[PDB]
């Protein structure tokens, strides 16, 4: 009846911790590359048969809003964005005074010249003779300075480098894995708002294919929710906290760039070569995005029915568009076929729901010179090269990033407008069901057993 | 059966004492100039550090058997005041570590002492013959 | 004699069973910003991974002695159907592994089971006294 | 008492034979793109190489106990010609290694032989029963 | 003092044309050729 300690090695004992996770992508991701994959260069081939062990009787408490695999993912994506543009052609001897004009088109006076036919000098292979060459730019890329003479918008903010045309910006599935002694716990609950205990937890080594899609207002090609649509928020009462919505059924969206562009291959130096936008073959048309108004109808109805579970039952819920600010926040900023679209979402969030066959097209603008993520230091700016042909892409709308207004004690209704800016949310929409744990397999227990002498 | 890795994480300590050879199996191990190479390497060394941290303690203690073991250290009641059939049939390993986390370091001191003491003592029996 | 590293690689399993302490000796280990540093480092860690991969199996099996060992697993005839004096005096280790490569993983499962089973069983003998 | 790490470095071999579990405890383990990361990493791997270099020898010798041990190798007088009570009560470990540094490698050969020989010999006793 | 152990009774099958130590050597030499000329003086304001 006198007890003795007994050492045990291999006990299911873990503790919440943070380590350096690595990537994992299928063998096909390593296959589809002409140096075209922006990440897979050195990624571990995924296990052909992933294994997910259901841990019975286990109840673990998750917290999506203070989870670190998100911080690792985003800062890693930032660093990859950075590193992919270092050895690429730098457009420092650009920013020359541009003598620009409207594009060749006769339309009514209610059409501001989005595109500008610009002419300027350029340094040829030799550092002597210049080069009177012309290009075509979007109005967002340029700015007048005091015959209309312009400059590039970024000449007065940061340097600039062009994104090589060999690399691509195609979001591929990334499985995140943890090292030995650690594991990744995956909540298997159908209705889980990311914070609190999870009744049915399982464990895994590498998460499912999480595509790093960069958007701001609408989440794309994401993971659908199960059964009822999902609402997640750190503090619903605080109007400063975003409200991430994850969809149960995907909303079909179609974005197109109806301009058969041309690629001009200027020689700026003995090695470098710049890709300007030549003349347009066909009509002067605008990029646009389509949303089936029926599916969007039912989706908005299904989200408001979930909102009424949190803001009282007999209340009115209104939807308004963004308030203002940068273009990155006031438009559904994203990349599709390589061009960076910026769409007006005023036709989607202008509705009002009481207690109880066509497409909504959206005017989409395009920008080539973008400076997201600060620019890797205070210098680098990226020029998205011009893309030949008409680009058409079909995507899923799988979630939203909303924000509520601060009426305080204003009404029984409160209006909701799209938000974003902070893109870590884009990852919290898929890393809400995962968390890291270290294994400490040393456990001592008492038993009436002693080892003899 | 083989419930798999960490299968018996919500089970009683007596039921999880059967699956100690499984959690020990998957505890060690189941490229150009880049940033993922180091991303994997520093993790691939932390794996080894986290393994040998445990192994050196298991060695300097009386038991390099690496599975289960008994020791000549009296279970000091002040640590738990719980019963043999009330922990091995009514408590989970995590809960148990949650109770004993306070005294873990103390116990390690006592094990290291008892083991060095036993080995020094056994050399004297081996030297007289 | 000391035929050296891998001296008895073309010799019978009985004659190569004498040189097991030599191949185990040379199995672990016998600078500015550059590319050779990592060239040597990733190899210098693969050495350790390839060593401990073997050692963890040798530990979770009944034998941490690290030289030679017997086990309480019946040799299932279905594996070879060959004779004691027809392998230890008429076959080379490489040839032998060439025969048994198919079932190696199976055997490892049985060894892990037998060992965990033995240790659990010996704790019950130690606890009654 | 606990004199701490290397406390008995100036003490007689008999008095320092008490503090072998302390020096073994602190013998293994008690970040952006930079030069300190590798500065720490190559040191953090040299730690492991310097540990396992010793451990593989301790394993291929008869004693994986990792504390103290006796061996079936006769102490060849030609090595020291000193007395049991004149080294364990009148000489420091450093001084002692200073004497025996010449023959250390020789002794290692003899230990590896004796151990492989013992294990091969014990398999023959285990096989007849 | 390099050591070369002759493995008696051993017969191994070689294949020089699909051997990988060659690929490692060449790509390493390429990378060394590369890296040795990075910090060296660039003649961009030539070609006049
Ligand atoms: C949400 O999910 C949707 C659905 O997957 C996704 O849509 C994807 O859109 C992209 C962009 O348009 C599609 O990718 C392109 O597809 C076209 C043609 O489609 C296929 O055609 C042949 C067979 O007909 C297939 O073998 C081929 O692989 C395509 O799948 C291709 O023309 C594109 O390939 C070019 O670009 C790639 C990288 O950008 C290169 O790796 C490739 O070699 C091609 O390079 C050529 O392009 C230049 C002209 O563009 C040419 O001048 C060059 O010389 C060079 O030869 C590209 O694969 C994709 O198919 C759609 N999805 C799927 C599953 O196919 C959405 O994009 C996603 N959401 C977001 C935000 O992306
Ligand atoms: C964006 O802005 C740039 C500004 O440079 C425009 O580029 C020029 O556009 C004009 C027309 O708009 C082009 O001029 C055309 O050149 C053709 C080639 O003939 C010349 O070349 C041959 C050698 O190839 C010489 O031997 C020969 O002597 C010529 O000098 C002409 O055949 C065209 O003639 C037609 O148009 C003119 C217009 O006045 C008529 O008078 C003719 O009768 C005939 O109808 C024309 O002259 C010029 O070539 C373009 N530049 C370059 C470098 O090619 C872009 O067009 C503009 N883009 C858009 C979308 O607006
Ligand atoms: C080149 O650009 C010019 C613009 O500078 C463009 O000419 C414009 O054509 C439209 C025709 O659609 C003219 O608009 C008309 O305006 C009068 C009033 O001023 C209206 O009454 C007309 O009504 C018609 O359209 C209605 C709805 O569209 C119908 O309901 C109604 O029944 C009529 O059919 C009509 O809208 C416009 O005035 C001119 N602009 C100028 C400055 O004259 C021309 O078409 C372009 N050509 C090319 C080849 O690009
Ligand atoms: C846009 O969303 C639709 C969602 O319906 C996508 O098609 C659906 O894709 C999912 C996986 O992303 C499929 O689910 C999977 O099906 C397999 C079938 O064996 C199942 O075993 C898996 O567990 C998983 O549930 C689903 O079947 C598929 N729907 C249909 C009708 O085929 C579509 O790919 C999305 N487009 C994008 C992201 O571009
Ligand atoms: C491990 O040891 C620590 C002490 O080092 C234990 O912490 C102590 O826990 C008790 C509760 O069991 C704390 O009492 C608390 O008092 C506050 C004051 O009002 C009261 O609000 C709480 O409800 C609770 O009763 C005590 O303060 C705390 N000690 C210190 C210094 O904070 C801990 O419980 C031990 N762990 C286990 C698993 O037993
Ligand atoms: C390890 O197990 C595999 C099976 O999983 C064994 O492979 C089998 O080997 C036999 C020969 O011993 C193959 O038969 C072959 O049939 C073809 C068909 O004409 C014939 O041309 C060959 O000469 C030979 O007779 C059999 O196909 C093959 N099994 C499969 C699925 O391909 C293997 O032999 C085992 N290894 C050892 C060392 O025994
Ligand atoms: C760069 O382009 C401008 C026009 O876009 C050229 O400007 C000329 O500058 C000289 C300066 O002596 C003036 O005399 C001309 O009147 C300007 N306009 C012309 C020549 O059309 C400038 O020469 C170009 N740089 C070159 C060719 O190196
Ligand atoms: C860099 O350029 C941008 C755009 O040309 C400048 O932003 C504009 O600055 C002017 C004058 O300072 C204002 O009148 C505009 O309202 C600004 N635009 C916007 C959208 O706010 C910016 O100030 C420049 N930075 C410098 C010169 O340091
Ligand atoms: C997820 O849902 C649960 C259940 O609605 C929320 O739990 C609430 O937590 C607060 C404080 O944390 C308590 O005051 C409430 O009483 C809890 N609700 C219930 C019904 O008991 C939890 O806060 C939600 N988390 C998020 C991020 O939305
Ligand atoms: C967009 O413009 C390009 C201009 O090159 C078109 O490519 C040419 O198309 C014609 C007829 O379609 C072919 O005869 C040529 O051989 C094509 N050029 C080359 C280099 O192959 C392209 O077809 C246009 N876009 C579409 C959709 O037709
Ligand atoms: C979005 O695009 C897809 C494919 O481009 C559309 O689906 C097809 O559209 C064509 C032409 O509209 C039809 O002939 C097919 O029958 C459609 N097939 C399917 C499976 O739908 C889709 O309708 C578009 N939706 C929106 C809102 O633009
Ligand atoms: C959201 O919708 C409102 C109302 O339709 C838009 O407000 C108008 O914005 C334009 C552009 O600045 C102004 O010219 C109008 O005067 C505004 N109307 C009012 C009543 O203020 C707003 O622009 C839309 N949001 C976005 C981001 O486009
Ligand atoms: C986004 O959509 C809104 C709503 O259509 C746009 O606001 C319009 O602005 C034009 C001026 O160019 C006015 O003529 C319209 O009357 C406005 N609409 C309404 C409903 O008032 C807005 O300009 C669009 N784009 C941006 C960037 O806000
Ligand atoms: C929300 O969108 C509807 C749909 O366009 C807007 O309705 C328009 O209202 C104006 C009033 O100035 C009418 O002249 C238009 O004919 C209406 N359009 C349609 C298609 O019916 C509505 O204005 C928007 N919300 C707000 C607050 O303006
Ligand atoms: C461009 O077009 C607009 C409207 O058609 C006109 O007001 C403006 O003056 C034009 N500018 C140039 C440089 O042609
Ligand atoms: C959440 O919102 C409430 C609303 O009054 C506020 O009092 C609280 O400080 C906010 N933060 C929390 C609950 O962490
Ligand atoms: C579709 O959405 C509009 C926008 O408010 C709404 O008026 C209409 O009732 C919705 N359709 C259905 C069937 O509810
Ligand atoms: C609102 O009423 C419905 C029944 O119409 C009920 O099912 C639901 O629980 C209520 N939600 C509240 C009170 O938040
Ligand atoms: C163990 O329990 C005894 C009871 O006799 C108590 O005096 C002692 O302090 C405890 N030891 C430690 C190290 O906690
Ligand atoms: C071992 O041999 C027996 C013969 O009784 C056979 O039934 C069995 O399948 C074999 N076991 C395995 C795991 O191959
Ligand atoms: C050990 O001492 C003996 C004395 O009999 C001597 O002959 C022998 O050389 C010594 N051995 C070695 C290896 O030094």
């Amino acid at each position: 009846e006198n007890l003795w300690v007994t050492v045990y090695y291999g006990v299911p004992v873990w503790k919440d911790a943070e380590t350096t996770l690595f990537c994992a992508s299928d063998a096909k991701a390593y296959e589809t590359e002409k140096h075209n994959v922006w990440a897979t260069h050195a990624c571990v081939p995924t296990d052909p048969n992933p294994q997910e062990i259901h841990l019975e009787n286990v109840t673990e408490e998750f917290n999506m809003w203070k989870n670190n695999m998100v911080e690792q993912m985003h800062t890693d994506i930032i660093s990859l964005w950075c590193q992919s543009l270092k050895p690429c052609v730098k457009l420092t001897p650009l920013c020359v005074t541009l003598q620009c004009t409207n594009v060749t088109n006769n339309i009514t006076d209610d059409m501001r010249g989005e595109l500008k036919n610009c002419s300027f000098n350029m340094t040829t292979e030799l550092r002597d003779k210049k080069q009177k060459v012309y290009s075509l730019f979007y109005r967002l890329d340029v700015v007048q300075i005091n015959n209309k003479e312009y400059r590039l918008i970024n000449c007065n903010t940061s340097a600039i480098t062009q994104a090589c045309p060999k690399v691509s910006f195609e979001p591929i599935p990334i499985h995140y894995c943890a090292p030995a002694g650690f594991a990744i716990l995956k909540c298997k609950d159908k209705k889980f708002n990311g914070t609190g205990p999870c009744p049915s937890v399982s464990t895994v080594q590498c998460t499912h294919g999480i595509k790093p899609v960069v958007s701001t207002q609408l989440l794309l090609n994401g993971s659908l929710a199960e059964e009822e649509v999902m609402i997640r928020s750190e503090n619903i009462t605080n109007n400063a906290k975003n409200i991430l919505v994850q969809f149960n059924t995907p909303v079909q969206i179609n974005c197109t760039r109806p301009n058969n562009n041309t690629r001009k291959s200027i020689r700026i130096g003995p090695g470098q070569a710049f890709y300007a936008t030549g003349d347009i073959i066909g009509d002067i048309r605008q990029a646009h995005c389509n949303v089936s108004k029926a599916t969007w109808n039912e989706t908005l109805g299904k989200v408001v029915k979930q909102l009424r579970k949190h803001f009282g039952n007999n209340t009115i819920i209104r939807f308004a568009n963004s308030s203002g600010g940068d273009l990155e926040v006031t438009t559904h900023s994203f990349n599709c076929g390589g061009e960076f679209f910026y769409c007006n979402t005023s036709g989607l969030f202008n509705s009002t729901w009481i207690s109880n066959n066509d497409s909504i097209t959206l005017p989409c603008r395009i920008k080539q010179i973008i400076n997201m993520w600060q620019g890797c230091g205070i210098g680098q700016a990226m020029y998205a090269p011009p893309i030949q042909g008409v680009i058409r892409c079909v995507s899923n709308i799988t979630g939203l990033i909303l924000t509520r207004d601060g009426g305080s004690t204003n009404s029984t209704t409160e209006t909701f407008r799209p938000g974003g800016g902070d893109m870590r949310d884009n990852w919290r929409s898929e890393l809400y069901k995962y968390k890291v744990v270290k294994i400490e397999p040393l456990g001592v227990a008492p038993t009436r057993c002693k080892r003899r002498v | 059966v083989f419930l798999g890795f960490l299968g018996a994480a919500g089970s009683t300590m007596g039921a999880a004492s059967m699956t100690l050879t499984v959690q020990a199996r998957n505890l060690l191990s189941g490229l150009k100039l880049t940033v993922w190479g180091i991303k994997q390497l520093q993790a691939r060394v932390l794996a080894v550090e986290r393994y040998l941290r445990d192994q050196q303690l298991l060695g300097i203690w009386g038991c390099s058997g690496k599975l289960i073991c008994c020791t000549n250290v009296p279970w000091n009641s002040s640590w738990s005041n719980r019963n043999l059939s009330e922990i091995w049939d009514n408590m989970t390993w995590l809960q148990w570590d949650k109770e004993i986390s306070n005294y873990t370091q103390i116990i390690y001191g006592l094990l290291e002492e008892s083991q060095n003491q036993q080995e020094k003592n056994e050399q004297d029996l081996l030297a007289l013959d």
